[PDB]
């Protein structure tokens, strides 16, 4: 069983943290696909949705850590959604560990890499949605 | 004046009033007075189960409209806001119609200073058809013979075109699956605080009105209608005023009571909750009732959301995204429910969501006047 | 209708080593809208650039989308390389099959190629909906507005005067100088500080890049960054500015008594006053809460001067930036009852004192007693009186109150050597350049007294002496000392009307209840609100040098807007449909810099002020509000493709 | 304000308020008292306020050279009685006027001597029952021919009650996945109307036979077939008021009046004059246009699919201009 999963990446650093990783050829398992945007704070319910309606197995968002955000406010508000989110995701049988959301910052790579790896493993085990 | 104890001075309007008439009074003053354009109420059509919104522009037979339909459990904040937005106004509002109309208030889509909110105790409504199945099934009698209808002791009680009184145990009734609204079972507000007056029998002795002050304007209303004489006022006992605290105290003991049962303990599992999705039609029917649901073009039709065939909705990309878009700030008044076509019981997850929030965040829809903390502009 | 071009890059064997580039182009040329499909083995490179170009001008290309490395390494090559070719720069996409696909997979080719095929799919999905777009200009005004006339204010004036801006001072005290013109001497070197403030004034004054409007308040300001439309309020001063030569023979006539604000609530003037004789402009002041009307000045003045007939005036001006420099007040200790003050006649705070101290205060230099006019024999010095007390929510220090108490301790114990000089503390904040041994030479030298312990109370005699009782934490025990005067060493707080300047601006204010900077470290004088700058206390207490260095930075930041001219904006930015729009108005304090206001009952969105994050769009319920670029049509796209 | 009305969008006998401002439609509001629906309505519910408004034409007209133009009321009034009176007329009609404007056109037609009259339906005349759809729960065998859930949504609820109180559902349509076949007990895709009928033949006696226009064809036999073996039927008629006019005229060409105030015909062919009496003359060009009153402007009683019988007064005014069908009917009486 090979999940699919959909990625978020803020422009700055989670997309940056991804690149990071890249250049030091860290591996990581290839069922992760990244979509850019400029900051988490694009991101809201809606996307979270339909990557699942649409056969995504788990939802993966990456922004900047609290306080290192490139537009000074835009993971709060990501982070706010992200907590309703994850209240509402359990009633339509989507086990909350299915939508993992991290702060990455462009330099980490192997958070970025380390956090691939738990989230296919953990995907993985829980089987298909 | 935190309290009053009111009365029509209008021998008609005291006679048809529910509690004296007061609320009858203060409309006919406001009208009369110029205070207000016009008040929007309920009226009786051809039976108590049968209660239509009308606009009244005059006080000319006002005493029509007097009088409690528990029959009745309409919204006024939806129709305050879709056609009656820009004229000053006094309403009779139910605890869910004062927070639909200050969730609506807060997303400026009612203007707060051209609305008078004239707010009634409420201990719940009835179906008007599930009310006369229950009626024609406990009661042993013709519904069309009911002339009135109250909730007290715990007893639905019906006035009866004869003249005598039926009474049954509304526990019975509800236990077998009649009486009260589930969300009004539910229901934790029964006072409208978040009104300007807040109008009750529960602190009241027959042919009064028992009246709580809320805001400077409710005041100025109070002391308008009984200047010029069209409401007469006095003062509850202390007494009177903790019975009333006690039976409130009750009340919302009971609706938590119903919140863990139908919320937790009768909340359907995730097999009988894709039972129920596979009903839906995409009517949107829950969506055009929802009064927090208010907005000109609505994200669930658009051509990345909308189910395109004649088959039941994903219930993510509906109800998940109506849920995301205003879940913290459902008032639990029920009328999505009461007018879904396939009875899918979408108050319960709505509710249960909004529950979640609050007691994450602590922010009570329809109650506090500040949005909720999602849309805050702080970095908290 | 879109006419997609695909472009794989090998990237020589870092992509096409891992990923087949072959089988990838083959797949983007059956996608619809796909016209052609090639790849190359550098396509950042003048032959590759130079295919791409060739391909947009003979086929027909409207959207190109290039397979290859990071946007964020190579968007700017492509989106030259594309505007070149005529093509707008935002119907080109890119897609990542190098850093997050060949580099990261190396032992899953299979699984490459797919991921490869996928993110191609996603970036054609998403180019499918691409609009052009093009970067906004916004002119940028070389005209500067400075409020407040202190020294940080003063400073900021003469750097942006001396750099050929000109600017519009307002200072709505009749003359500038700020707090530093009241003071007698300067920690840590005790120098005087009127005569190296007033030289400063004196050029503000006659700068011809200056404009000084003294006596006046600015009423609003309207607009953005570059475009600011500011109306100020002139109060009448009753005296012609350009008449009056500040003589003072007014004020010898006048028969009133009137406090002088300059002194801080110990010394009085008339009703007609010079605040002091440095002042900026040197002109009379009327105030109409204590004018009788005599017209003793009207025929006492020489120039005519005297105006009781004048009104206020409205000034409209338009700026580019605006520096808020506006200071701070005193801290008033009446609240903390059980120190006194106001009640006890010997109990001051730190800056009547500085007016005592001053040789043209109110008593000429001498230390007196309020009481009896006599010199104080003891004095008691308070530290963190109003500061670092959360009884009444002041949590804060005001980073100036310990050397100020130490330079007004040694100041007078220069001027009466056997007085006995106490001063009861907490900690000793000596941090700056020179300040620590300033606090040694306060003990070693002039042998004041140092108590480490909050008082807890101000006991006042029958014979109007004053007991401290305090615990000497140090001892470990209580004491209560007798003294002749007390001086409360009170902190600095925002200055009145500062949260009507803020609303009018538009600022936000910190914790500590002063403005709010842009960035605590690297943007200390910047803020949200862009073409607005703090300097000086404005910003939160400091002492002098350092306002002076916010100042000088703050007019270079200002500078840098106004010497380009204009400011170009990324067309990222966000739309409001006014047709969908329910004017909620749930989406406006989302927005950190302010770019949305509600106009006609609709949602605007200010160009020149969006920075294109997309937090508002996200919030939108109804998608009135879309962001350019990132439309939600445009990810929901690429949602699909990615996952179908 | 807010005044009772019909539905008029398919033959489910559901209530709906209509609010007013000004003189026109703005709104629709819950019709909570009524018993079909007790105020929950389908889309088409929630939109019907419209239909007053939608291209609605308010002058009676006559075919000039090519395009209509307009004339007064009593030119073609006499026009249209030259045909009744005189060459020769079919009158056709759908179930949209009220009871008693069926009863005075039942009678203009015999008068005046029309050989072709009746109302157009694809069901036949049958002793239908009353059955309250309340009781639907009650029957212990139900079973669907068509989409009845697509077709009347507030009785596939009531089918959906029956289906939580133990009846057994079984569903025959030619198709394999609609809301129907998805959501019945048991779904037969069928070619032959033969394995519907074996299929029919286990149904024990006083099941429900619940059958739509989906498939035209399989009515009559099945229809024959619940009369042989006393099953009772519900039809899902095309009209909102199909069966109140059922029972004054038959169900049903050279020369046609075609009278349908709800604008709800599917076009039929026309060979010689066409006279159109309607609220909206989008779709064709007919030879002469007499505009009519609404569903909603009428006074007069409707008949839904069950047979609950609704009697109503107007909710809105009838735009000045036109004229409910019964005053056009009395006048070519009188005339
Ligand atoms: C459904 C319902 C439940 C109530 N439950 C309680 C309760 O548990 N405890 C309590 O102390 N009081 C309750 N009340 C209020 C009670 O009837 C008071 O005696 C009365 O409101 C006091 O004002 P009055 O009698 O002078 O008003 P009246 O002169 O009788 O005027 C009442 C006005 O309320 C309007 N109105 C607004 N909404 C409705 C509605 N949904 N149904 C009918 N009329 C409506 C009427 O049209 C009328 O204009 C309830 C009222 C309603 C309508
Ligand atoms: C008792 C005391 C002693 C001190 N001693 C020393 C010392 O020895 N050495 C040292 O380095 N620092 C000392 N300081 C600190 C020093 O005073 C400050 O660092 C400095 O004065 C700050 O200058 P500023 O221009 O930022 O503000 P301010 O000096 O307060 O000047 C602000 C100006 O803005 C004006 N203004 C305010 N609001 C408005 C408005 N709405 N519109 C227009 N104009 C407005 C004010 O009237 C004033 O002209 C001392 C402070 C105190 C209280
Ligand atoms: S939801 Fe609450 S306020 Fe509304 S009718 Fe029910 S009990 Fe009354
Ligand atoms: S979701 Fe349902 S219960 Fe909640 S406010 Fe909307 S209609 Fe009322
Ligand atoms: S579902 Fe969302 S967009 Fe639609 S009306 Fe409700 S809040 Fe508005
Ligand atoms: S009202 Fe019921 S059937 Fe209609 S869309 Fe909402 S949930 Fe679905
Ligand atoms: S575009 Fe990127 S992957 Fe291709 S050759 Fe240039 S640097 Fe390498
Ligand atoms: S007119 Fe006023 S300011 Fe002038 S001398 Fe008289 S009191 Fe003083
Ligand atoms: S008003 Fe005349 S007298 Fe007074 S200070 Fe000015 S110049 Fe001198
Ligand atoms: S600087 Fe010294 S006296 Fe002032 S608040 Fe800080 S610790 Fe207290
Ligand atoms: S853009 Fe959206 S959120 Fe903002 S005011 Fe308009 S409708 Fe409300
Ligand atoms: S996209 Fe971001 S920067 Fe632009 S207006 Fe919206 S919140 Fe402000
Ligand atoms: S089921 Fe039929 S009658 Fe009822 S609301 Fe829907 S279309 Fe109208
Ligand atoms: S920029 Fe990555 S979270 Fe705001």
């Amino acid at each position: 069983f090979e999940p699919k999963i959909v990625g978020f990446c803020c422009n700055w650093c989670s997309y940056g943290g991804a690149d990071t990783a890249g250049t030091a050829r860290m591996q990581y398992p290839p069922n992760v696909r990244i979509i850019r945007v400029m900051c988490s704070g694009r991101v809201n319910a809606s996307m979270i949705l339909k990557a699942f309606s649409e056969g995504a197995d788990g939802v993966f968002v990456g922004g900047c850590h609290i306080g290192d955000c490139h537009y000074d406010s835009g993971n709060y508000k990501w982070k706010r959604r992200a907590r309703f989110i994850e209240d509402i995701l359990p009633e339509f049988g989507i086990d909350k560990e299915r939508f993992r959301w991290e702060w990455i910052s462009a330099s980490e790579g192997e958070k970025f890499q380390k956090t691939m790896q738990e989230f296919y493993e953990t995907v993985k085990y829980l089987g298909p949605l | 004046m935190k309290y009053l104890l009111a009365r029509a001075t209008d021998e008609e309007i005291q006679r048809k009033g529910e509690c004296g008439g007061a609320v009858t009074a203060i409309f006919k003053y406001m009208l009369d007075k110029e205070v207000v354009d016009a008040v929007l109420t309920l009226e009786r059509g051809y039976d108590v189960y049968d209660g239509i919104p009308v606009l009244l522009e005059d006080s000319s037979g006002i005493e029509s409209t007097c009088g409690s339909l528990h029959c009745a459990p309409t919204m006024f904040g939806d129709l305050i806001s879709r056609y009656l937005s820009d004229m000053r106004l006094a309403v009779a509002v139910k605890p869910c119609d004062a927070m639909a109309i200050r969730e609506l208030e807060k997303r400026h889509q009612i203007d707060p200073d051209k609305v008078y909110k004239i707010g009634l105790n409420c201990g719940g409504t009835l179906a008007p058809v599930s009310a006369r199945e229950m009626i024609e099934t406990f009661y042993e009698i013709d519904p069309d013979d009911v002339v009135s209808e109250e909730i007290d002791r715990g007893k639905f009680i019906v006035e009866l075109r004869d003249g005598s009184h039926r009474e049954i145990s509304i526990d019975y009734l509800e236990e077998e699956g009649f009486g009260r609204r589930e969300n009004c079972q539910r229901c934790e507000i029964m006072v409208p605080r978040n009104a300007d007056l807040a109008c009750g029998n529960w602190g009241a002795d027959d042919g009064w009105t028992f009246i709580e002050v809320n805001t400077e304007r409710g005041q100025e209303i109070i002391e308008g209608a009984r200047s010029s004489g069209y409401i007469e006022a006095r003062e509850p006992s202390e007494k009177m005023v903790k019975i009333r605290e006690k039976i409130e105290n009750a009340m919302i003991s009971m609706a938590r009571k119903f919140q863990d049962k139908y919320l937790d303990e009768e909340y359907p599992s995730l097999d009988e909750w894709d039972e129920y999705w596979k009903r839906c039609i995409n009517c949107f029917a829950c969506r055009d009732a929802c009064p927090v649901c208010f907005c000109r073009e609505c994200e669930l039709e658009k051509d990345y959301l909308l189910e395109s065939d004649e088959k039941a909705p994903d219930p993510l990309t509906f109800q998940g995204v109506r849920l995301s878009h205003m879940g913290f700030s459902c008032i639990n008044c029920g009328q999505c429910e009461d007018v879904c076509p396939m009875d899918i019981p979408i108050a319960r997850i709505y509710h249960r969501i909004q529950k979640k929030y609050r007691d994450r965040t602590g922010f009570t829809a329809g109650v506090s006047q500040e949005l909720p903390p999602m849309y805050s502009g702080e970095k908290d | 209708e879109p006419k997609i071009g695909v472009y794989v890059c090998h990237c020589g064997v870092n992509i096409g080593g891992v990923v087949d580039v072959e089988a990838v182009r083959d797949y983007a040329a059956k996608l619809p809208n796909v016209v052609i499909a090639k790849d190359y083995k550098y396509y950042c490179s003048d032959p590759g650039q130079l295919e791409i170009q060739k391909d947009i001008k003979e086929l027909g290309i409207n959207r190109v989308v290039v397979a290859a490395c990071s946007p964020r390494l190579h968007e700017p090559t492509f989106r030259r390389c594309v505007e070149e070719a005529g093509l707008n720069q935002f119907l080109f996409e890119f897609a990542n099959i190098r850093e997050h696909d060949s580099w990261v997979h190396m032992d899953n080719p299979e699984g490459a190629t797919e991921k490869a095929k996928d993110l191609v799919r996603m970036a054609v999905a998403k180019a499918r909906l691409l609009e052009p777009l093009e970067a906004s200009k916004v002119s940028v005004d070389d005209k500067a507005l400075v409020i407040g006339g202190g020294v940080a204010g003063i400073q900021a004036a003469l750097d942006l005067a001396d750099m050929g801006f000109k600017t519009y001072m307002v200072e709505k005290r009749p003359s500038i100088s700020g707090r530093m013109g009241q003071l007698d001497k300067t920690f840590p070197t005790l120098d005087c500080s009127m005569c190296i403030l007033a030289p400063k004034m004196v050029d503000v004054g006659k700068h011809d890049n200056i404009e000084l409007i003294t006596y006046a308040e600015v009423k609003e300001v309207d607009g953005y960054i570059g475009n600011f439309k500011v109306k100020i309020e002139k109060k009448p001063r009753y005296i012609d500015e350009e008449l009056c030569t500040g003589c003072g023979s007014c004020v010898e006539v006048c028969p009133i008594e009137m406090p002088n604000y300059f002194d801080e609530g110990i010394g009085m003037t008339k009703a007609v006053y010079i605040p002091f004789p440095q002042a900026v402009p040197l002109c009379a002041t009327i105030d109409k809460d204590y004018c009788i009307e005599c017209m003793l000045c009207d025929e006492v003045c020489e120039r005519g001067a005297v105006k009781h007939d004048q009104e206020p005036e409205e000034i409209e001006i338009e700026v580019g930036t605006i520096i808020v420099a506006t200071g701070y007040d005193a801290y008033d200790p009446t609240e903390k009852l059980e120190y006194g003050y106001g009640r006890h006649t010997n109990v001051i705070t730190g800056l009547e004192l500085e007016r005592m101290i001053n040789a043209s205060g109110p008593t000429d230099g001498k230390v007196l007693k309020p009481s009896d006019g006599e010199k104080p024999k003891r004095v008691a010095f308070i530290h963190c009186v109003g500061s670092r007390d959360e009884q009444i929510g002041k949590p804060y220090c005001s980073r100036v109150c310990c050397m100020y108490i130490m330079k007004n301790a040694q100041l007078i114990k220069d001027k009466m050597p056997d007085t006995e000089v106490t001063l009861y503390y907490m900690d000793i904040r000596a941090f700056g350049k020179g300040f620590e041994e300033f606090y040694k030479r306060s003990q070693e030298k002039y042998g004041i007294k140092f108590i480490r312990g909050r008082p807890a109370e101000v006991i006042e005699n029958p014979d109007l002496t004053l007991t401290v009782r305090s615990e000497d934490t140090l001892l470990g025990k209580v004491t209560e000392y007798d003294y002749d005067m007390v001086v409360l060493g009170v902190g600095l707080v925002p200055p009145e009307g500062a949260e009507t300047l803020r609303q009018t601006i538009g600022l936000s204010k910190s914790a500590d209840g002063f403005l709010m900077e842009a960035h605590p470290k690297l943007r200390p004088v910047d803020t949200l609100t862009d073409g607005v700058y703090l300097a000086g206390v404005a910003q939160g207490p400091k002492d002098i040098p350092d306002a002076v260095a916010q100042a000088s930075g703050a007019a270079a930041r200002a500078a840098i807007p106004m010497v380009k001219g204009e400011v170009e904006i990324e067309p990222i930015i966000a739309v409001t449909d006014s047709d969908v729009c329910g004017g909620c108005e749930v989406c406006i304090e989302l927005c950190p810099f302010g770019a949305i206001s509600i106009e006609e009952g609709h949602a605007n969105v200010n160009v020149a002020l969006c920075k294109g994050c997309g937090t508002c769009v996200a919030a939108c319920p109804s998608g009135a509000m879309d962001q350019q670029h990132f439309k939600t049509e445009q990810i929901m796209a690429q949602i699909e493709a990615a996952l179908n | 304000m807010v005044k009772h009305t019909l539905c008029p969008s398919c033959s489910a006998g559901c209530g709906v308020n209509i609010v007013e401002m000004g003189g026109a439609p703005v709104g629709t509001y819950p019709y909570r008292r009524h018993p079909v629906n007790e105020g929950k309505t389908c889309r088409a519910g929630r939109d019907c306020y419209e239909i007053p408004l939608m291209d609605r034409v308010t002058s009676p007209g006559v075919k000039k050279s090519g395009k209509l133009s307009g004339v007064n009321w009593d030119e073609a009034l006499d026009k249209l009685t030259e045909l009744l009176s005189s060459e020769d007329i079919s009158i056709l009609t759908t179930g949209t006027l009220t009871n008693e404007e069926a009863l005075k056109l039942r009678e203009i037609i015999e008068n005046f001597n029309v050989k072709k009259s009746g109302l157009i339906t694809v069901f036949p005349e049958f002793d239908y029952p009353e059955i309250d759809i309340r009781n639907i729960r009650d029957y212990d065998n139900i079973a669907v021919i068509g989409d009845a859930i697509t077709c009347a949504p507030l009785i596939g609820r009531r089918i959906f009650h029956a289906m939580a109180a133990g009846a057994e559902v079984r569903s025959y349509d030619r198709r394999d996945e609609t809301r129907m076949a998805v959501n019945s007990g048991f779904h037969i895709t069928f070619s032959d109307e033969r394995e519907v009928l074996n299929d029919l033949q286990q149904l024990p006696g006083g099941s429900l036979i619940i059958i739509t226009p989906e498939i035209p064809e399989i009515i009559g036999p099945v229809l024959e077939f619940s009369s042989e073996n006393e099953f009772d039927v519900l039809p899902i008629f095309e009209d909102f008021n199909t069966r109140g006019v059922m029972q004054h005229l038959p169900p049903v060409f050279d020369s046609v009046w075609l009278i349908d105030p709800g604008a709800a015909a599917e076009p039929v062919d026309v060979s010689g004059k066409f006279v159109l009496q309607s609220i909206r003359t989008e779709g064709l060009t007919p030879d002469i246009f007499l505009p009519v009153a609404a569903w909603c402007e009428k006074s007069g009683s409707y008949t839904s699919t069950a047979g609950y019988t609704m009697k109503l007064e107007p909710a809105l005014q009838a735009p000045e201009g036109v004229l409910s069908d019964m005053e056009i009917f009395e006048r070519i009486l009188r005339a």
